[PDB]
């Protein structure tokens, strides 16, 4: 539900433009908690990650170096 | 066997190109390195066939040379392309800036005489102008990998927007941990108050990968670099220290100067 | 009334971002500045409201400045901005690289109180690094814009690759004619000899946008770019004149030596 | 002409059909000899021709090297 929500609404534009109006409505609209929406409006992705279940998925995004050749 | 490397951006599901996301579609197998695991699942959606390049970095606290986790990716990718699939790499970002594990594949799986080829992608500095409101073109922009700028001698114009990628490992020499030190990012300071003053206003810059997310824009003194929270997913972007001035030199050879500048 | 900025990439229809195509698909107007008349024709199959931002060039011989036209582009978005509709600028490549329009209405409208946004898209150079397999993070990136480099004071790290944008107007001061001369190209070739030998091998690229085409990779020596073919979206790639040297005074104090490196 | 170029660039499965094959899959989607030989040729003037567009006009520069 929270993995369904933000996939919709990251490749929907008439989603983001109806999110951007008025965030609290729509969350409610695709069934957030009230833990949920609090994670979101305070900027806790690692509470979001808790409660979809995921983070504990090991995630390391350096894939170059500066040490050369 | 054939290899298409593809980047799927920093946003989730919709910052990925459509033609991108059509390779993944219609892939044997899929090889992913991607920001999260709402990520993962959009992916897994898309194509069940996937192998998860994550679990190739150093687990539970284990010592791995970074370069043998590239090695080691290269090798899985290569592996189902040798055997004969039709095998996709989905890298978050643009899967050949400041990525490594996709040039390696493709100059590989080319030597071996198979088909390997790489789309462009949305990376975290095309990020950064849009959340900025920067165009690299107004005074031009210069990246480094923020290591290779301390252990090698590179020489910034600071008319630019210049850009330390990689500033949370910034100085790291091994290769073999997730973050630097405080010591080393003073060290990165006295380095660059060569060109930049040590009151100069830096940006700690990290796109969001969400949605509902706000990207990171943190402006701080350089001075204070070294007490900033840093992640491995940060970028310093050091503006402009002076103005563009004229090159008088330039505007002689021209028979011009600056009045008649359109 | 709110603005979205989009880019469509450099390649037809496949090229643009999920989430960009759908800003296109639900706009009630889109302004354009795509590459040809195929790109034109998806686009109105798309969303049928578009005014082309190409009519605002000089035409038929005129003298105009380009500062000119890009505030007349910036002024027809802003009328429907301002008029209330839900207005999408749809260019090429990336909105905010090398592309003031986009920026310049965006300020314009935050300033005038309007929503306005710019979401990221795959830029020329973003194409340079796929099509070439060169990772800009290798030996580092510098981006000038051609005669940005030859008017005002800017100093290349010839370690890093180095990118000339607009080569095909390289010198001209009046932002009135549409190419440069090959005299104002053999005096960049003698600004550039400073740091670049004159046999040093460079290479015109220009991106794709068809799916049937190959991109232009031309390599030549520096001294031969003043009789070469450019055209407006031509860029010039200067690969590194030199290696990467150790920076022994950081490595000290960091500690190390070269040895000690990962 | 129009037509398959956008279908082209946008479906994986046709891409990758279309560079095993690129004169099967270009005579299957109707593409005249003409147009055939202006792809094989990289000559993209007389696609534009071809595909009538009655010389659309496109200049791309969109920023200035004189700054303010």
């Amino acid at each position: 539900g929270l993995s369904d929500f933000f996939t919709q609404l990251g490749q929907d534009a008439q989603l983001m433009e109806d999110y951007k109006q008025n965030p609290e409505a729509v969350m409610r609209a695709h069934g957030l908690t009230d833990e949920q929406i609090n994670a979101v409006m305070t900027g806790d992705m690692e509470k979001l990650k808790t409660l979809s279940g995921d983070s504990s998925y090991q995630s390391y995004l350096v894939i170059s170096h500066g040490n050369g050749d | 066997g054939s290899l298409v490397c593809v980047g799927t951006g920093l946003q989730l599901a919709g910052q990925i190109s459509v033609l991108s996301r059509s390779y993944i579609e219609h892939a044997d197998i899929v090889f992913s390195l991607l920001p999260d695991g709402f990520s993962q699942r959009w992916l897994t959606k898309l194509n069940p066939n996937v192998i998860n390049l994550q679990q190739f970095f150093a687990q539970n606290g284990e010592v791995k040379n970074r370069r043998d986790t590239y090695e080691q990716m290269v090798n899985a990718i290569l592996d189902a392309v040798r055997a004969g699939k039709k095998t996709v790499c989905a890298l978050y970002g643009h899967p050949g800036v400041f990525a490594c594990v996709s040039h390696m594949a493709i100059t590989r799986a080319k030597a071996e005489g198979f088909s390997a080829k790489m789309e462009p992608g949305i990376s975290a500095e095309a990020c950064l102008w849009a959340d900025l409101g920067i165009d690299p073109g107004n005074s031009g922009h210069q990246s480094f990998e923020a290591s290779q700028f301390m252990f090698f001698n590179h020489v910034p114009d600071p008319t630019t927007h210049l850009l330390l990628w990689q500033i949370a490992i910034a100085g790291e020499h091994t290769l073999t941990q997730f973050h630097t030190s405080s010591d080393r990012l003073q060290i990165l300071v006295e380095q660059l108050n060569q060109w930049y003053p040590l009151d100069h206003e830096v940006v700690i810059y990290e796109a969001a990968n969400l949605p509902i997310q706000a990207p990171r824009i943190e402006r701080l003194p350089l001075a204070n670099l070294p007490q900033a929270h840093l992640m491995p997913i940060s970028t310093l972007l050091i503006p402009p220290a002076k103005k563009l001035e004229y090159n008088y030199a330039i505007l002689a050879k021209l028979g011009i100067g600056p009045e008649d500048l359109g």
